[PDB]
Protein backbone atom coordinates (compact mmCIF):
# COMPACT_ATOMS: atom_id res chain seq x y z
CA UNK A 1 0.00 0.00 0.00
CA UNK A 2 1.69 3.19 -0.72
CA UNK A 3 1.74 6.58 0.11
CA UNK A 4 2.63 9.96 -1.90
CA UNK A 5 6.01 9.17 -3.01
CA UNK A 6 6.63 12.74 -2.32
CA UNK A 7 10.93 12.35 -2.81
CA UNK A 8 10.74 14.58 -5.72
CA UNK A 9 10.95 18.44 -5.67
CA UNK B 1 22.83 25.71 12.83
CA UNK B 2 22.28 27.68 10.32
CA UNK B 3 21.70 31.08 11.77
CA UNK B 4 24.38 32.80 9.72
CA UNK B 5 23.17 32.25 6.50
CA UNK B 6 20.65 34.16 4.42
CA UNK B 7 17.56 32.91 4.05
CA UNK B 8 17.79 33.06 0.35
CA UNK B 9 20.90 31.14 0.32
CA UNK B 10 19.82 28.35 2.53
CA UNK B 11 16.61 27.76 -0.41
CA UNK B 12 19.29 27.73 -3.16
CA UNK B 13 21.81 25.28 -0.46
CA UNK B 14 18.57 23.41 -0.21
CA UNK B 15 18.01 23.20 -3.95
CA UNK B 16 21.52 22.22 -4.88
CA UNK B 17 21.49 19.74 -2.35
CA UNK B 18 18.37 18.01 -4.01
CA UNK B 19 20.20 17.66 -7.28
CA UNK B 20 23.39 15.82 -5.66
CA UNK B 21 21.38 13.93 -3.62
CA UNK B 22 22.23 14.68 -0.34
CA UNK B 23 19.13 15.23 1.07
CA UNK B 24 20.46 15.05 5.02
CA UNK B 25 22.14 18.63 4.00
CA UNK B 26 19.29 19.31 2.25
CA UNK B 27 16.68 18.97 5.50
CA UNK B 28 19.19 21.20 7.36
CA UNK B 29 19.50 23.96 5.03
CA UNK B 30 15.43 23.72 4.83
CA UNK B 31 15.15 23.95 8.96
CA UNK B 32 17.31 26.60 8.84
CA UNK B 33 15.32 27.98 6.52
CA UNK B 34 12.07 27.49 8.48
CA UNK B 35 14.30 29.16 12.06
CA UNK B 36 14.37 32.39 9.83
CA UNK B 37 10.54 33.03 11.37
CA UNK B 38 8.86 34.07 8.04
CA UNK B 39 6.12 31.70 6.31
CA UNK B 40 7.24 29.12 3.12
CA UNK B 41 6.07 29.84 0.00
CA UNK B 42 4.95 26.71 -2.14
CA UNK B 43 7.96 25.94 -4.06
CA UNK B 44 9.88 26.25 -0.54
CA UNK B 45 7.32 24.06 1.38
CA UNK B 46 7.70 21.05 -1.16
CA UNK B 47 11.53 21.90 -1.01
CA UNK B 48 10.99 20.64 3.17
CA UNK B 49 8.70 18.16 2.64
CA UNK B 50 11.23 16.37 -0.23
CA UNK B 51 13.69 16.96 2.26
CA UNK B 52 12.17 15.25 5.74
CA UNK B 53 10.76 12.42 3.73
CA UNK B 54 13.64 11.36 1.66
CA UNK B 55 15.38 11.43 5.22
CA UNK B 56 12.96 9.60 6.85
CA UNK B 57 12.48 7.49 4.06
CA UNK B 58 15.69 6.31 4.20
CA UNK B 59 14.89 5.81 8.08
CA UNK B 60 12.06 3.71 7.74
CA UNK B 61 13.42 1.26 5.32
CA UNK B 62 16.27 0.56 7.01
CA UNK B 63 14.30 0.32 10.33
CA UNK B 64 11.92 -2.36 8.47
CA UNK B 65 15.17 -4.08 7.32
CA UNK B 66 16.25 -4.13 10.98
CA UNK B 67 12.89 -5.37 12.24
CA UNK B 68 12.75 -8.60 10.14
CA UNK B 69 16.41 -9.34 11.03
CA UNK B 70 14.67 -9.15 14.87
CA UNK B 71 12.11 -10.43 14.65
CA UNK B 72 13.39 -13.92 12.73
CA UNK B 73 16.21 -13.95 15.64
CA UNK B 74 13.42 -14.56 17.66
CA UNK B 75 22.92 -11.67 21.04
CA UNK B 76 21.83 -8.28 21.58
CA UNK B 77 23.31 -6.16 18.64
CA UNK B 78 20.60 -6.86 16.17
CA UNK B 79 17.74 -4.89 18.96
CA UNK B 80 20.80 -2.67 19.75
CA UNK B 81 21.10 -1.34 16.09
CA UNK B 82 17.42 -1.37 15.45
CA UNK B 83 16.86 0.77 18.47
CA UNK B 84 19.55 2.78 17.57
CA UNK B 85 18.17 3.80 13.86
CA UNK B 86 14.39 3.70 15.76
CA UNK B 87 15.86 6.70 17.99
CA UNK B 88 17.03 8.54 15.04
CA UNK B 89 14.29 8.02 13.26
CA UNK B 90 12.28 9.50 15.89
CA UNK B 91 14.47 12.38 16.29
CA UNK B 92 14.09 13.53 12.94
CA UNK B 93 10.29 13.26 13.03
CA UNK B 94 10.18 15.12 16.79
CA UNK B 95 11.91 18.01 14.42
CA UNK B 96 9.73 18.12 11.92
CA UNK B 97 6.65 17.87 14.29
CA UNK B 98 8.58 20.74 15.82
CA UNK B 99 8.65 23.17 12.89
CA UNK B 100 5.54 22.85 12.46
CA UNK B 101 4.36 23.27 15.84
CA UNK B 102 6.76 26.77 16.17
CA UNK B 103 5.30 27.90 14.10
CA UNK B 104 4.57 26.96 10.76
CA UNK B 105 0.89 25.95 11.71
CA UNK B 106 -0.06 29.32 13.41
CA UNK B 107 0.68 31.27 11.20
CA UNK B 108 -0.29 29.33 7.95
CA UNK B 109 -3.85 31.14 7.41
CA UNK B 110 -4.61 30.35 3.72
CA UNK B 111 -5.65 27.00 3.01
CA UNK B 112 -2.93 25.58 0.78
CA UNK B 113 -0.78 26.37 3.49
CA UNK B 114 -2.85 24.74 6.10
CA UNK B 115 -3.71 21.66 4.39
CA UNK B 116 0.09 21.15 3.57
CA UNK B 117 1.76 21.87 7.24
CA UNK B 118 -1.39 19.79 8.79
CA UNK B 119 -0.95 16.90 6.16
CA UNK B 120 2.71 16.60 7.17
CA UNK B 121 1.57 16.94 11.09
CA UNK B 122 -0.48 13.55 10.11
CA UNK B 123 2.28 11.89 8.11
CA UNK B 124 4.87 12.25 10.76
CA UNK B 125 2.71 11.25 13.46
CA UNK B 126 2.41 8.31 10.92
CA UNK B 127 5.99 7.01 11.07
CA UNK B 128 6.13 8.09 14.92
CA UNK B 129 3.25 5.18 15.00
CA UNK B 130 4.87 3.03 12.85
CA UNK B 131 7.61 2.08 15.07
CA UNK B 132 5.77 3.06 18.84
CA UNK B 133 4.92 -0.54 21.20
CA UNK B 134 1.69 -0.35 23.27
CA UNK B 135 -0.17 2.43 24.59
CA UNK B 136 1.95 5.10 23.36
CA UNK B 137 1.11 3.89 20.02
CA UNK B 138 -2.43 4.86 20.61
CA UNK B 139 -2.15 8.76 21.21
CA UNK B 140 0.44 8.37 18.49
CA UNK B 141 -2.37 7.24 16.27
CA UNK B 142 -4.71 9.76 17.45
CA UNK B 143 -2.44 12.51 17.13
CA UNK B 144 -1.97 11.20 13.37
CA UNK B 145 -5.62 10.83 13.09
CA UNK B 146 -6.68 14.37 14.52
CA UNK B 147 -3.86 16.12 12.04
CA UNK B 148 -5.54 14.38 8.86
CA UNK B 149 -8.79 15.20 10.02
CA UNK B 150 -8.67 18.61 10.55
CA UNK B 151 -6.30 18.65 7.24
CA UNK B 152 -9.49 16.84 5.33
CA UNK B 153 -12.06 18.99 7.25
CA UNK B 154 -10.61 22.20 5.14
CA UNK B 155 -9.85 20.39 2.31
CA UNK B 156 -13.37 19.05 1.33
CA UNK B 157 -14.61 23.00 1.98
CA UNK B 158 -11.92 25.23 0.26
CA UNK B 159 -10.14 22.84 -2.76
CA UNK B 160 -11.65 21.56 -5.57
CA UNK B 161 -11.80 17.66 -5.19
CA UNK B 162 -8.61 17.35 -7.66
CA UNK B 163 -6.54 19.70 -6.17
CA UNK B 164 -3.40 17.53 -5.75
CA UNK B 165 -2.68 18.56 -2.36
CA UNK B 166 -6.14 17.33 -1.26
CA UNK B 167 -5.95 14.22 -3.11
CA UNK B 168 -2.48 13.51 -1.98
CA UNK B 169 -3.61 13.68 1.47
CA UNK B 170 -6.26 11.67 0.56
CA UNK B 171 -4.25 9.25 -0.22
CA UNK B 172 -2.07 9.23 2.93
CA UNK B 173 -4.75 9.50 5.30
CA UNK B 174 -6.35 6.04 3.48
CA UNK B 175 -2.59 4.70 3.97
CA UNK B 176 -3.21 5.78 7.63
CA UNK B 177 -6.50 3.60 7.67
CA UNK B 178 -5.53 0.63 6.18
CA UNK B 179 -1.61 0.51 7.43
CA UNK B 180 -1.55 2.03 11.22
CA UNK B 181 -5.76 2.43 12.12
CA UNK B 182 -6.78 -1.02 11.07
CA UNK B 183 -9.62 0.44 9.51
CA UNK B 184 -9.38 -1.37 5.79
CA UNK B 185 -12.82 -0.35 4.81
CA UNK B 186 -12.35 2.93 5.63
CA UNK B 187 -9.09 2.95 3.58
CA UNK B 188 -10.89 1.68 0.80
CA UNK B 189 -14.20 4.14 0.88
CA UNK B 190 -11.69 7.07 1.29
CA UNK B 191 -10.02 5.87 -1.51
CA UNK B 192 -12.72 5.27 -3.79
CA UNK B 193 -14.74 8.39 -2.93
CA UNK B 194 -11.75 10.55 -3.90
CA UNK B 195 -10.86 8.72 -7.07
CA UNK B 196 -14.61 9.12 -8.17
CA UNK B 197 -14.76 12.71 -6.92
CA UNK B 198 -11.78 13.64 -8.35
CA UNK B 199 -12.69 12.27 -11.93
CA UNK B 200 -16.13 13.58 -11.97
CA UNK B 201 -14.22 17.19 -11.58
CA UNK B 202 -11.43 16.18 -14.29
CA UNK B 203 -13.53 18.17 -17.21
CA UNK B 204 -12.46 21.40 -15.43
CA UNK B 205 -8.71 21.39 -15.52
CA UNK B 206 -6.44 21.97 -17.92
CA UNK B 207 -3.75 19.54 -20.09
CA UNK B 208 -1.09 19.96 -17.42
CA UNK B 209 -3.57 20.41 -14.16
CA UNK B 210 -5.01 17.12 -15.45
CA UNK B 211 -1.80 15.46 -15.66
CA UNK B 212 -1.13 16.40 -11.78
CA UNK B 213 -4.42 14.92 -11.17
CA UNK B 214 -4.77 12.02 -12.35
CA UNK B 215 -0.92 10.99 -11.76
CA UNK B 216 -2.31 11.21 -7.73
CA UNK B 217 -5.26 9.33 -9.05
CA UNK B 218 -3.24 6.44 -10.48
CA UNK B 219 -2.08 5.94 -6.93
CA UNK B 220 -5.10 6.27 -5.36
CA UNK B 221 -6.67 3.07 -7.93
CA UNK B 222 -3.12 1.45 -7.41
CA UNK B 223 -3.55 0.99 -3.93
CA UNK B 224 -7.64 -0.08 -4.36
CA UNK B 225 -6.27 -2.66 -6.50
CA UNK B 226 -4.10 -4.14 -3.93
CA UNK B 227 -6.86 -3.49 -1.16
CA UNK B 228 -9.95 -5.25 -3.26
CA UNK C 1 33.50 7.28 19.55
CA UNK C 2 32.99 3.24 18.98
CA UNK C 3 35.91 2.28 21.85
CA UNK C 4 33.26 0.66 24.55
CA UNK C 5 32.01 -1.83 21.87
CA UNK C 6 32.92 -5.00 21.59
CA UNK C 7 34.72 -6.27 18.09
CA UNK C 8 32.99 -8.99 17.40
CA UNK C 9 29.89 -6.63 17.64
CA UNK C 10 31.20 -3.86 15.75
CA UNK C 11 32.03 -6.29 12.98
CA UNK C 12 28.42 -7.53 13.32
CA UNK C 13 26.87 -4.57 13.09
CA UNK C 14 28.45 -3.26 10.35
CA UNK C 15 27.13 -6.27 8.55
CA UNK C 16 23.52 -5.05 9.55
CA UNK C 17 24.21 -1.57 8.35
CA UNK C 18 25.49 -3.01 5.08
CA UNK C 19 21.85 -5.06 4.97
CA UNK C 20 19.94 -1.79 6.13
CA UNK C 21 22.28 0.50 3.70
CA UNK C 22 23.61 2.87 6.51
CA UNK C 23 26.99 2.96 4.80
CA UNK C 24 28.24 6.24 7.36
CA UNK C 25 27.11 4.01 9.72
CA UNK C 26 29.06 0.51 8.65
CA UNK C 27 31.66 2.48 8.23
CA UNK C 28 32.07 4.16 12.05
CA UNK C 29 31.47 0.41 12.78
CA UNK C 30 34.46 -0.58 10.69
CA UNK C 31 36.84 2.17 11.63
CA UNK C 32 36.05 0.76 15.33
CA UNK C 33 36.97 -2.27 15.03
CA UNK C 34 40.37 -1.42 13.31
CA UNK C 35 41.27 0.55 16.15
CA UNK C 36 40.82 -2.51 18.50
CA UNK C 37 44.13 -3.29 16.98
CA UNK C 38 44.20 -6.48 15.58
CA UNK C 39 44.35 -7.24 12.42
CA UNK C 40 41.63 -7.84 9.99
CA UNK C 41 40.57 -11.29 7.98
CA UNK C 42 40.14 -10.92 4.66
CA UNK C 43 35.74 -10.82 5.08
CA UNK C 44 36.70 -8.07 8.01
CA UNK C 45 38.92 -5.81 5.28
CA UNK C 46 36.24 -6.08 2.58
CA UNK C 47 33.78 -5.02 4.98
CA UNK C 48 35.96 -1.80 5.73
CA UNK C 49 36.37 -1.67 1.97
CA UNK C 50 32.82 -1.57 0.94
CA UNK C 51 31.91 0.92 3.74
CA UNK C 52 34.13 3.26 2.72
CA UNK C 53 34.12 3.06 -0.87
CA UNK C 54 30.32 3.81 -0.42
CA UNK C 55 30.59 6.39 1.89
CA UNK C 56 32.70 8.22 -0.75
CA UNK C 57 31.05 7.33 -3.66
CA UNK C 58 28.37 9.22 -2.70
CA UNK C 59 30.23 12.00 -1.89
CA UNK C 60 31.94 11.83 -5.04
CA UNK C 61 29.02 11.93 -6.97
CA UNK C 62 27.23 14.92 -5.04
CA UNK C 63 31.03 17.34 -6.19
CA UNK C 64 30.59 16.45 -9.36
CA UNK C 65 27.32 17.30 -9.50
CA UNK C 66 27.82 20.44 -7.82
CA UNK C 67 31.37 20.76 -9.72
CA UNK C 68 29.25 20.34 -13.17
CA UNK C 69 26.87 23.47 -11.63
CA UNK C 70 29.41 25.45 -10.83
CA UNK C 71 31.48 25.06 -14.26
CA UNK C 72 28.22 26.19 -15.91
CA UNK C 73 27.92 29.17 -13.65
CA UNK C 74 31.10 30.69 -14.58
CA UNK C 75 26.24 34.08 -5.97
CA UNK C 76 28.72 32.29 -3.93
CA UNK C 77 26.51 29.72 -3.08
CA UNK C 78 27.54 26.93 -5.69
CA UNK C 79 31.19 26.98 -5.05
CA UNK C 80 30.34 27.24 -0.86
CA UNK C 81 28.57 24.68 -1.35
CA UNK C 82 30.94 22.40 -3.17
CA UNK C 83 33.58 23.63 -1.10
CA UNK C 84 31.24 22.29 2.02
CA UNK C 85 30.91 19.06 0.38
CA UNK C 86 34.94 18.75 -0.86
CA UNK C 87 35.98 19.25 3.18
CA UNK C 88 33.79 16.19 4.12
CA UNK C 89 34.96 13.78 1.04
CA UNK C 90 38.54 15.10 1.94
CA UNK C 91 37.86 14.02 5.47
CA UNK C 92 36.57 10.47 4.48
CA UNK C 93 39.83 9.73 2.63
CA UNK C 94 42.10 11.44 5.23
CA UNK C 95 39.99 8.69 7.93
CA UNK C 96 40.64 5.72 5.59
CA UNK C 97 44.12 6.86 4.68
CA UNK C 98 45.13 7.22 8.59
CA UNK C 99 43.92 3.80 9.24
CA UNK C 100 45.93 2.38 6.52
CA UNK C 101 49.05 4.04 8.28
CA UNK C 102 48.16 3.33 11.97
CA UNK C 103 48.53 0.50 11.71
CA UNK C 104 46.99 -1.71 8.65
CA UNK C 105 49.59 -2.02 6.26
CA UNK C 106 53.10 -1.83 8.86
CA UNK C 107 51.60 -5.31 10.15
CA UNK C 108 50.03 -6.56 6.58
CA UNK C 109 52.79 -9.29 6.45
CA UNK C 110 50.80 -11.71 3.72
CA UNK C 111 50.72 -10.80 0.39
CA UNK C 112 46.93 -10.89 0.02
CA UNK C 113 46.28 -8.09 2.91
CA UNK C 114 49.30 -6.27 2.01
CA UNK C 115 48.12 -6.14 -1.83
CA UNK C 116 44.57 -5.07 -0.30
CA UNK C 117 45.58 -1.95 2.00
CA UNK C 118 47.84 -0.75 -0.43
CA UNK C 119 45.53 -0.72 -3.36
CA UNK C 120 42.86 0.99 -0.66
CA UNK C 121 45.62 3.73 -0.39
CA UNK C 122 46.22 4.09 -4.11
CA UNK C 123 42.62 4.71 -4.55
CA UNK C 124 41.99 7.37 -1.68
CA UNK C 125 44.49 8.94 -2.83
CA UNK C 126 43.15 8.95 -6.13
CA UNK C 127 40.25 10.19 -4.54
CA UNK C 128 41.76 13.46 -3.07
CA UNK C 129 44.11 13.90 -6.62
CA UNK C 130 40.18 14.16 -8.73
CA UNK C 131 39.73 17.49 -6.31
CA UNK C 132 42.72 18.46 -6.07
CA UNK C 133 43.94 21.77 -8.03
CA UNK C 134 47.75 22.98 -8.37
CA UNK C 135 51.16 21.70 -7.26
CA UNK C 136 49.54 20.00 -4.51
CA UNK C 137 47.79 17.54 -6.97
CA UNK C 138 51.29 16.73 -8.09
CA UNK C 139 52.24 15.59 -4.64
CA UNK C 140 48.92 13.57 -4.07
CA UNK C 141 49.24 11.95 -7.36
CA UNK C 142 52.25 10.99 -6.87
CA UNK C 143 51.43 8.96 -3.55
CA UNK C 144 48.45 7.02 -5.43
CA UNK C 145 50.84 6.09 -8.07
CA UNK C 146 53.49 5.24 -5.50
CA UNK C 147 50.98 3.40 -3.30
CA UNK C 148 49.44 1.49 -6.56
CA UNK C 149 53.17 0.63 -7.72
CA UNK C 150 54.25 -1.40 -4.70
CA UNK C 151 50.94 -3.18 -4.39
CA UNK C 152 51.57 -3.87 -8.61
CA UNK C 153 55.42 -5.14 -8.11
CA UNK C 154 54.08 -7.50 -5.15
CA UNK C 155 51.05 -8.90 -6.67
CA UNK C 156 53.29 -9.62 -9.54
CA UNK C 157 55.53 -11.71 -7.43
CA UNK C 158 53.19 -13.60 -4.86
CA UNK C 159 49.79 -14.02 -6.81
CA UNK C 160 48.62 -15.60 -9.93
CA UNK C 161 47.50 -13.19 -12.27
CA UNK C 162 43.70 -14.32 -12.25
CA UNK C 163 43.60 -13.38 -8.68
CA UNK C 164 40.93 -11.79 -7.94
CA UNK C 165 42.26 -8.40 -5.87
CA UNK C 166 45.22 -8.53 -7.69
CA UNK C 167 42.73 -8.01 -11.29
CA UNK C 168 41.23 -5.11 -9.61
CA UNK C 169 44.21 -3.36 -8.61
CA UNK C 170 45.02 -3.29 -11.83
CA UNK C 171 42.00 -2.34 -12.97
CA UNK C 172 41.77 0.80 -10.90
CA UNK C 173 45.48 1.65 -11.52
CA UNK C 174 44.39 1.48 -15.47
CA UNK C 175 42.06 4.09 -14.55
CA UNK C 176 43.88 6.26 -12.31
CA UNK C 177 46.55 6.15 -15.65
CA UNK C 178 43.64 7.33 -17.57
CA UNK C 179 41.80 9.62 -15.72
CA UNK C 180 44.16 11.37 -12.91
CA UNK C 181 47.92 10.57 -14.64
CA UNK C 182 47.51 12.02 -18.15
CA UNK C 183 48.60 8.54 -19.43
CA UNK C 184 45.72 7.24 -21.70
CA UNK C 185 48.39 4.67 -23.24
CA UNK C 186 49.74 3.05 -20.21
CA UNK C 187 46.17 2.31 -18.79
CA UNK C 188 45.48 0.53 -22.40
CA UNK C 189 48.61 -1.62 -21.82
CA UNK C 190 48.32 -2.27 -18.29
CA UNK C 191 44.44 -3.75 -19.04
CA UNK C 192 45.49 -5.58 -22.02
CA UNK C 193 48.43 -7.10 -20.61
CA UNK C 194 46.46 -7.50 -17.35
CA UNK C 195 43.44 -8.97 -19.16
CA UNK C 196 46.03 -11.13 -21.48
CA UNK C 197 47.80 -12.86 -18.97
CA UNK C 198 44.67 -13.82 -16.52
CA UNK C 199 43.02 -15.36 -19.80
CA UNK C 200 46.01 -17.68 -20.47
CA UNK C 201 45.49 -19.06 -16.48
CA UNK C 202 41.62 -19.63 -16.54
CA UNK C 203 42.35 -23.34 -16.99
CA UNK C 204 44.25 -23.77 -13.64
CA UNK C 205 40.73 -22.46 -11.99
CA UNK C 206 37.49 -23.87 -10.51
CA UNK C 207 34.11 -22.94 -11.57
CA UNK C 208 33.57 -20.57 -8.50
CA UNK C 209 37.69 -19.10 -9.17
CA UNK C 210 36.78 -18.86 -13.12
CA UNK C 211 33.19 -16.80 -12.28
CA UNK C 212 34.98 -14.59 -9.62
CA UNK C 213 38.20 -13.54 -12.35
CA UNK C 214 36.35 -13.26 -15.73
CA UNK C 215 33.73 -10.91 -13.39
CA UNK C 216 36.73 -8.32 -13.23
CA UNK C 217 38.28 -9.29 -16.53
CA UNK C 218 34.45 -8.29 -18.09
CA UNK C 219 35.59 -4.83 -16.11
CA UNK C 220 39.22 -4.47 -17.90
CA UNK C 221 37.58 -4.91 -21.64
CA UNK C 222 34.86 -2.98 -21.01
CA UNK C 223 37.27 -0.08 -20.03
CA UNK C 224 39.69 -1.20 -23.34
CA UNK C 225 35.86 -0.85 -24.96
CA UNK C 226 35.71 2.04 -24.11
CA UNK C 227 39.04 3.93 -24.41
CA UNK C 228 40.11 2.28 -28.38
CA UNK D 1 36.08 4.82 -17.79
CA UNK D 2 34.97 2.39 -14.38
CA UNK D 3 37.00 1.51 -11.42
CA UNK D 4 36.13 -1.53 -9.45
CA UNK D 5 32.58 -0.74 -7.90
CA UNK D 6 32.78 -2.48 -4.89
CA UNK D 7 30.24 -1.54 -3.06
CA UNK D 8 28.70 -5.01 -2.02
CA UNK D 9 30.36 -7.32 0.00
C1 LIG E 1 1.48 15.32 -0.16
C2 LIG E 1 1.61 15.58 -1.63
C3 LIG E 1 0.53 15.84 -2.46
C4 LIG E 1 0.77 16.08 -3.81
C5 LIG E 1 2.11 16.04 -4.27
S1 LIG E 1 2.55 16.38 -6.05
O1 LIG E 1 1.41 16.22 -6.94
O2 LIG E 1 3.57 15.43 -6.49
N1 LIG E 1 3.10 18.00 -6.05
C6 LIG E 1 2.33 19.09 -5.45
C7 LIG E 1 3.04 20.47 -5.54
N2 LIG E 1 3.93 20.48 -6.59
C8 LIG E 1 4.23 21.64 -7.10
C9 LIG E 1 5.27 22.45 -6.27
O3 LIG E 1 6.27 23.18 -7.00
C10 LIG E 1 7.60 22.77 -6.64
C11 LIG E 1 5.00 19.62 -6.43
C12 LIG E 1 4.54 18.24 -5.94
C13 LIG E 1 3.19 15.80 -3.43
C14 LIG E 1 2.95 15.56 -2.10
C1 LIG F 1 39.56 -3.98 -5.17
C2 LIG F 1 38.72 -5.20 -5.41
C3 LIG F 1 39.17 -6.31 -6.11
C4 LIG F 1 38.31 -7.40 -6.26
C5 LIG F 1 37.01 -7.30 -5.70
S1 LIG F 1 35.78 -8.70 -5.82
O1 LIG F 1 36.11 -9.63 -6.89
O2 LIG F 1 34.46 -8.16 -6.12
N1 LIG F 1 35.87 -9.46 -4.29
C6 LIG F 1 37.14 -9.89 -3.69
C7 LIG F 1 36.97 -10.53 -2.29
N2 LIG F 1 35.70 -11.05 -2.15
C8 LIG F 1 35.55 -12.02 -1.29
C9 LIG F 1 35.47 -11.53 0.19
O3 LIG F 1 34.52 -12.19 1.04
C10 LIG F 1 33.57 -11.27 1.60
C11 LIG F 1 34.70 -10.10 -2.14
C12 LIG F 1 34.90 -9.07 -3.27
C13 LIG F 1 36.57 -6.19 -5.00
C14 LIG F 1 37.43 -5.13 -4.84
CA1 LIG G 1 18.66 38.38 5.95
CA1 LIG H 1 36.98 -7.38 23.91
CL1 LIG I 1 -0.20 33.83 7.47
CL1 LIG J 1 50.90 -9.50 10.48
Amino acid sequence: AGSIPGRRS
Amino acid sequence: AMGSMERASLIQKAKLAEQAERYEDMAAFMKGAVEKGEELSCEERNLLSVAYKNVVGGQRAAWRVLSSIEQKSNGPEVREYREKVETELQGVCDTVLGLLDSHLIKEAGDAESRVFYLKMKGDYYRYLAEVATGDDKKRIIDSARSAYQEAMDISKKEMPPTNPIRLGLALNFSVFHYEIANSPEEAISLAKTTFDEAMADLHTLSEDSYKDSTLIMQLLRDNLTLWT
